[PDB]
């Protein structure tokens, strides 16, 4: 019932301060703790194991942790290790100090374009490094996109993803609910990579527009709306950036960009994409050029 | 409505007499919005220089820290706001307050190239090897 103030891993013989509270995730409780040794601080997720009933929250947590750990680059939140006691499953992943895209966006609505181009270029990357490695994250939402010191994206957050198998492999089930419902998870005719560029649609119509493309007060009507491919695009928004949203939101996902020829759209290729965000952006718009 | 959601929102606008009105009312100069900012985080932030005076003068939390672990003086010293600095440390900000990268405001002010913030920081006791 009581989280250890000390995390010993069996293993590796590594030893964590329990230090301060960061917040739920799911079922997990979080916690900066640091190495006794190196000083190295950390973002621990401490899950009870008596929340880990056989069913969707038990396998889900393995899954997470099986896919999360053999991933590695510039764009995914870094994992450190896992470990258990009788009682909790703990979970060492990259402390990301400047929060994640939704504190943003809570605080900026709409971003500039050069911002917006600055992030999703990111994001992109680090999907389609996800992609190549045959990971599907399926639940790419503001809350799981990480920012460091440096305002380097780091997406989190694994826990709905899967891994495919095998060529042509149709995933039909998810152990959750992701924030975006893709049209083809709607459906009966199951789902692949292209989930996660219908996320990133979604993401990048939100941070250029300042609210979500489809979500009504009612999710009945929100439903309807994503099967229907109804939604607009403000007519402020510049029209490269207007026709790469289109081209990620439709409701066929084979017509929709490969994450790679989304990275290679002319919104990045082109347009401008700032050296740095100055740390203001967190909370004020920047003036650019 | 609730008059501390009204504060906010006048004290991000730079309206200096909603704000004079609404803290007459009782609105708390304290209040905080979705990502912990408060009057003063706001009216700092944007450089409204006569609504930080007022707030900090009806006692409004000059360490106040938000989300990412600002108080007005990191975003004061971010922004360039001497004027702001100065009545923020008059007030006794805080000068080593550390956002949640263990960054000063000093920091903070150095790496947006905001010079002479730094040397009033530094005036007013910032040092420059404080660490978390
Ligand atoms: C570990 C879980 C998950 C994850 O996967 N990673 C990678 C992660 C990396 N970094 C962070 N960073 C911080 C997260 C929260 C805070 C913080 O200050 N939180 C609150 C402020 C309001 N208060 C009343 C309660 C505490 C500071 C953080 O960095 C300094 N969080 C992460 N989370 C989040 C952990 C809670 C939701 C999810």
């Amino acid at each position: 019932k009581e989280i250890p103030e000390v995390l010993v891993d069996p293993r590796s013989r590594r030893r964590y301060v329990r230090g301060r509270f960061l917040g739920k995730g799911g079922f997990a409780k979080c916690f900066e703790i640091s190495d006794a040794d190196t000083k190295e601080v950390f973002a621990g997720k401490i899950v009870p194991k008596s929340l880990l009933l056989k069913p969707h929250q038990r396998e889900k947590m393995s899954m997470e942790i099986s896919i999360h750990r053999s991933l590695a680059h510039q764009h995914v939140v870094g994992f450190h290790g896992f470990f258990e006691d009788n009682d909790f499953v703990f979970v060492v992943l990259e402390l990301c100090r400047r929060r994640s895209l939704l504190e943003l966006h809570k605080r900026r609505k709409a971003l500039t374009e050069p911002e917006a181009r600055y992030y999703l270029r990111q994001i992109v990357l680090g999907c389609q490094y996800l992609h190549r490695n045959r990971v599907i994250h399926r639940d790419l939402k503001l809350g799981n996109l990480f920012l460091n010191e440096d305002l380097e994206v780091k997406i989190g957050d694994f826990g709905l993803a899967t891994k495919v198998e095998y060529d042509g492999e149709r995933k039909k089930t998810l152990c959750g609910t992701p924030n975006y419902i893709a049209p083809e998870v709607l459906s009966k005719k199951g789902h692949s990579f292209e989930v996660d560029v219908w996320s990133i649609g979604c993401i990048m119509y939100t941070l250029l527009v300042g609210k979500p493309p489809f979500e009504t007060s009612c999710l009945k009507e929100t439903y309807l709306r994503i099967k229907k491919n109804e939604y607009s695009i403000p007519k402020h928004i510049n029209p490269v950036a207007a026709s790469l949203i289109q081209k990620m939101l439709q409701t066929d996902p084979t017509a929709r960009p490969t994450i790679n020829e989304l990275l290679n759209d002319e919104f990045f290729t082109s347009g401008y994409i700032p050296a740095r965000l100055p740390i203001t952006c967190l909370t004020i718009p920047p003036r650019f050029s | 409505s609730d008059l501390g959601k009204k504060l906010l929102e006048a004290a991000r606008a730079g309206q200096d007499d909603e704000v004079r009105i609404l803290i007459a009312n009782g609105a708390d100069v304290n209040a905080v919005d979705n990502t912990g900012l408060t009057p003063l985080h706001l009216a700092a932030v944007s450089g409204h220089l006569e609504i930080v005076e007022v707030l900090l003068k009806h006692g409004a939390d000059v360490d106040a820290a938000d989300v990412y672990g600002f108080t007005p003086l990191h975003l004061a010293a971010m922004t360039g706001h001497l004027e702001i600095v100065e009545v923020l440390l008059k007030y006794g900000a805080d000068v080593n307050a550390f956002d949640m990268t263990g960054s000063t405001p000093l920091h903070l002010a150095a790496d947006e190239g905001h010079l002479e913030i730094v040397e009033v920081l530094l005036k007013y006791g910032a040092d420059v090897n404080a660490q978390d």
